[PDB]
């Protein structure tokens, strides 16, 4: 079941005494006339505070349980009250799934690491909240489906616990020989204090238009007239990011589909610039690739550009592909092609026996075998100096301890896989203080019209309704501005059509009241709002749309002036 | 931590069909290939099928070709094995595995290297009783 | 298919001693070989990949070696928790990936 | 575990000593341990510099006729300025002019 | 009786107001050694 609260869940927001002062406060309350669940049990959510009322002369409610897991292995709050007094306690418990001579307390079976102790019909109201690690309880016990009235609740405890709460339960006294659960929302009230300093009345500042007038005027009695209380603001829906078609294309073809790759010792570096195209265009014709890209999937880098991209390509044996990766050692990684420890690109390698081996032996591709020192990352060495392993100078002729340092792979088609040739393409991506000239897509998306939307046209960010225009740009202009230099028209990059941008209707909201001493009926005027864009009696005036008043054909003396010859009165 | 949780194992009649599922957590799922491996009671491991990181390349063992179909949902971090025309010889514990990326440019065909993380598996029993 | 043949089928070794397991591929798998440990009722665990690269969090006692067709797993000083079935796997050609028949390591 | 052998005729450095070790910790919670004060006396009908449990100000203290609620320490007037306090020690309400 | 040091005893203190210089009363027998703060300074500084 569900019930309707009336004016319940109002508590003293703080200390600080006070006299006859219509004070306005913002805090966590139970909204007036709210939808409160009814229970006669299961774990309930917390989310932000709790209202808890009940009715019964006896005491059926035997404490609460709070916390994040409501189980062991972590600490929780437990509040009980035997016939003595309230007992706050914060330990790590082990709760019965169904907690409940005259012997009792079968709720838990563990109380470890206690960090807090304390010992010491009818309506029993409570307000629970948990802010900055403090668990507050307000309460009041007033003697008499709940009735109808107002009563402010006073602080009960102050508990510096630190506990987090996301769920809670309740405890009931069974028979062996009714309660409410609301939640709190951030609202604003106007509180009336008497001379004794207690709260006697309140206004919920987010309900009826008349209450908004009371709150703006700081009174509970409004005199006849028309009051401006707030405003109407249409809100935009959806976020459409429009963009142009892929300008140019990055010449990856001429890198991967080249007829001849370099030797690894003399690896080839193609620098890429100023070419748009999604980054997942590669790994198409997927299931042969050794695609290994480190620290980022191609999905994530597909929508992240870069200033420059470098394409290094060479040829090695399958056995050695493993060396084309950061932090490896061997002839290739020490002497030919070293990747840095902090590498942020990809390695693509595929087998090319059909292209780079032949029966007589393909001696085209070489690799460096000897070198005095390991390469710094991305270093190239093409010198053909004789490597001096002995202690006699070599003077440039091979001989004893004098080795020409480039050998030759011997690629024949009958080698095993690990001795066959593999072509390798190494992609590096860099970021600098220069504009990023290499990017894939921008996020495809369609285009709607006649709706307040959040739009972006290749950099132009704004909000408004898009409509067909009747302007004519020059054949080089993208967008137009009005007088006072604000954008009012754009051109769609894809379809090349001019669209106007109009603001999404706004205006003041006024409340028309006969006076609280006459009636509580009210009508509302939306200033210069069309009656089709507002969300009975709807009346269109040159001043806006008037809702809640009937328009008659008679003519009276003006009482409450609306505008443009229209007045309102409380007569018929 | 990387976790792989298999479901959809059970008893099925010969010629029947079953659909295994594996939920993956604790890693970027679209950044890895996935495989199924099975183990019959008291036998060694048999690789069944695998799929690359985007789902654009699949492979199957000769014992299951044309009967089984591997698929993945990257938005759900989930791997599936549709098994049709089941036989008594298909009775096994089925493990889903994340396929590790070998020591760098391993030159391997698809994104499937070696299984690096394994789920505990789900039992499939094919019997006429 | 590439056939992976392990030897011995069973190996009985005392705690503290060195254990060595062999795996032979019927064709060259280059360095595309992994080693796994499987305990009763547990999923297989990767020990070595790339014939010799130790997986993260695997103890230093475990080492792999070999290339082409012949591979070994060595346990330098056997612990009580190392008694298990060990599998080699090739991943050089996809598909199929193939496992060895397993080697049972037991207490002598 | 061995055993000290405490006899009253040991030298000082072999005699027993009781040791009490105080640790103080500070977490995300008020300090449920403390109790300071520091002061002199309370005068009335004189312009003085006052502090009432945190409230720092200046003014003349006089007997009031207001009645706080049984949880409130001080009051404020319209325009949100403190105009009455309760003395933490004697629990009496005093106006501040 | 105090505990043995191997099995030292730990009493946790909570929710109790009182100046911190109530101790070191009956002063001249104590080995009072408090590090980095005098009892004067911690006398007007609380703790959880
Ligand atoms: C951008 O690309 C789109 C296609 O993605 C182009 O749309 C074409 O526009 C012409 C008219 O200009 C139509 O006849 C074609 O049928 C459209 N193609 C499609 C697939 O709808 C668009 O013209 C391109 N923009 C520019 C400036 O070239
Ligand atoms: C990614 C892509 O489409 N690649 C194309 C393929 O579609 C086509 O079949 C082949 C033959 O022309 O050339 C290449
Ligand atoms: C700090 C303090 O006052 N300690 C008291 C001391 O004054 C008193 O003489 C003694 C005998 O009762 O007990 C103790
Ligand atoms: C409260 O809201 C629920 C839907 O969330 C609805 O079913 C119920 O009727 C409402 N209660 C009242 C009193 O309007
Ligand atoms: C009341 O409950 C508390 C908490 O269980 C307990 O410490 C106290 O002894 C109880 N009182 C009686 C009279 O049982
Ligand atoms: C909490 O209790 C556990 C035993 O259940 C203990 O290991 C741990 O030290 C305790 N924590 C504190 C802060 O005392
Ligand atoms: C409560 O949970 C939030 C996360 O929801 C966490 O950031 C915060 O530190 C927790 N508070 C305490 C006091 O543990
Ligand atoms: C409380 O207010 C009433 C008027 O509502 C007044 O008659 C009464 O004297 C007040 N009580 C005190 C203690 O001031
Ligand atoms: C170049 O690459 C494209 C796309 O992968 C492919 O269609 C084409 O066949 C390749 N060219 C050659 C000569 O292989
Ligand atoms: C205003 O209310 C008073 C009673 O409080 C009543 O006598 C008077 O007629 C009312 N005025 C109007 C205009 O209704
Ligand atoms: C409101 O918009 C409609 C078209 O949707 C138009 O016919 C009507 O005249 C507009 N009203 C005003 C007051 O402009
Ligand atoms: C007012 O009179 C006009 C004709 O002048 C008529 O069309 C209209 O319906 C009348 N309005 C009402 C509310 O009767």
């Amino acid at each position: 079941a569900y019930t309707n609260s009336f004016t319940r869940g109002v508590y003293y927001p703080d200390k600080v005494f006070r006299s006859s002062v219509l004070h306005s406060t913002q805090d966590l309350f139970l909204p007036f006339f709210s939808n409160v669940t009814w229970f006669h049990n299961p774990v309930l959510p917390f989310n932000d505070g709790v209202y808890f009322a009940s009715i019964e002369k006896s005491n059926i409610i035997r404490g609460w349980i709070f916390g994040t897991t409501l189980d062991s292995k972590t600490q929780s709050l437990l509040i009980v009250n035997n016939a003595t007094n309230v007992v706050i306690k914060v330990c790590e418990f082990q709760f019965c799934n169904d907690p409940f001579m005259e012997s009792e307390f079968r709720v838990y079976s563990s109380a470890n690491n206690c960090t807090f102790e304390y010992v010491s019909k009818n309506l029993r109201e409570f307000v629970f909240k948990n802010i900055d690690g403090y668990f507050k309880i307000y309460s009041k016990h007033t003697p008499i489906d709940l009735p109808q009235g107002f009563s402010a609740l006073e602080p009960l405890v102050d508990l510096p616990i630190g506990i987090n709460i996301t769920r809670f339960q309740t405890l009931l006294a069974l028979h062996r020989s009714a309660y409410y659960v609301g939640y709190l929302q951030p609202r604003t009230f106007l509180l009336k204090y008497n001379e004794n300093g207690t709260i006697t009345d309140a206004v919920d500042c987010a309900l009826d238009p008349l209450s908004e007038t009371k709150c703006t005027l700081k009174s509970f009695t409004v005199e006849k007239g028309i009051y401006q209380t707030s405003n109407f603001r249409v809100q935009p829906t959806e976020s459409i990011v429009r963009f142009p078609n892929i300008t140019n294309l990055c010449p990856f073809d001429e890198v991967f589909n080249a007829t001849r790759f370099a030797s690894v010792y003399a690896w080839n570096r193609k620098r890429i610039s100023n070419c748009v195209a999604d980054y997942s265009v590669l790994y198409n014709l997927a299931p042969f690739f050794t695609f290994k890209c480190y620290g980022v999937s191609p999905t994530k880098l597909n929508d992240l550009c870069f200033t420059n991209v470098y394409a290094d390509s060479f040829v090695i044996r399958g056995d050695e592909v493993r060396q084309i990766a950061p932090g490896q050692t061997g002839n290739i990684a020490d002497y030919n092609y070293k990747l840095p420890d902090d590498f942020t690109g990809c390695v693509i390698a595929w087998n090319s026996n059909k292209l780079d081996s032949k029966v007589s032996g393909n001696y085209n591709y070489l690799y460096r075998l000897f070198r005095k020192s390991n390469l710094k990352p991305f270093e190239r060495d093409i010198s053909t100096e004789i490597y001096q392993a002995g202690n006699k100078p070599c003077n440039g002729v091979a001989g004893f301890n004098c080795y020409f340092p480039l050998r030759s792979y011997s690629f024949r088609p009958t080698y095993g896989v690990g001795h066959q040739p593999y072509r390798v393409v190494v992609l590096s991506f860099e970021l600098l203080h220069a504009p990023a000239t290499v990017c894939g897509p921008k996020k495809s998306t369609n285009l709607v019209k006649n709706k307040c939307v959040n739009f972006n046209f290749n950099g132009l960010k704004g909000t408004g309704v898009l409509t067909e225009s009747n302007k004519k740009f020059l054949p080089f202009q993208q967008f137009g501005r009005d007088i006072a230099d604000t954008t009012d028209a754009v051109r769609d990059p894809q379809t090349l059509e001019i669209l106007d941008i109009t603001p999404c209707s706004f205006g003041g909201v006024s409340v028309i009241t006969p006076g609280t001493n006459t009636s509580n009926q009210v009508a509302v005027l939306y200033q210069g709002v069309n009656c089709t864009e507002v969300p009975s009696n709807v009346f269109q005036t040159r001043a806006g749309c008037l809702i809640g008043a009937e328009y008659v054909n008679n003519s009276y003396e003006c009482d409450i002036p609306i505008g443009a010859g229209i007045c309102a009165s409380y007569q018929t | 931590e990387v976790q792989l949780v298999e479901s959809g194992g059970g008893v099925v009649r010969p010629g029947g069909s079953l659909r295994l599922s594996c939920a993956a957590s604790g890693f970027t799922f679209d950044d890895y290939g996935m495989s199924w491996v099975r183990q019959a009671p008291g036998k060694g491991l048999e690789w069944v099928s695998g799929i690359n990181w985007n789902g654009g390349s699949t492979g199957y063992a000769d014992s299951v070709k044309g009967r089984f179909t591997i698929s993945r949902d990257n938005a759900k971090n989930s791997l599936y094995l549709q098994m049709n025309s089941l036989r008594a010889e298909d009775t096994a514990l089925y493990h889903c595995a994340r396929v590790g990326y070998c020591g760098g440019d391993c030159y391997s065909l698809s994104l499937a290297g070696f299984p690096d993380y394994w789920g505990q598996g789900t039992l499939v029993t094919v019997s006429s009783e | 298919e590439i056939v992976m043949t392990q030897s011995p089928a069973t190996l009985s070794v005392s705690p503290g001693e060195r254990a060595t397991l062999s795996c032979r591929a019927s064709q060259s798998v280059s360095y595309n070989l992994a080693w796994y440990q499987q305990k009763p009722g547990q999923a297989p665990r990767l020990l070595i990949y790339d014939a010799s690269t130790r997986a993260t969090g695997i103890p230093a006692r475990f080492s792999g070696s070999g290339s082409g067709t012949e591979f070994t797993l060595t346990i330098s000083s056997l612990q009580s928790e190392d008694f298990a079935v060990y599998y080699c796997q090739q991943y050089n050609n996809w598909p199929p990936y193939t496992f060895g028949q397993g080697t049972k390591l037991e207490i002598k």
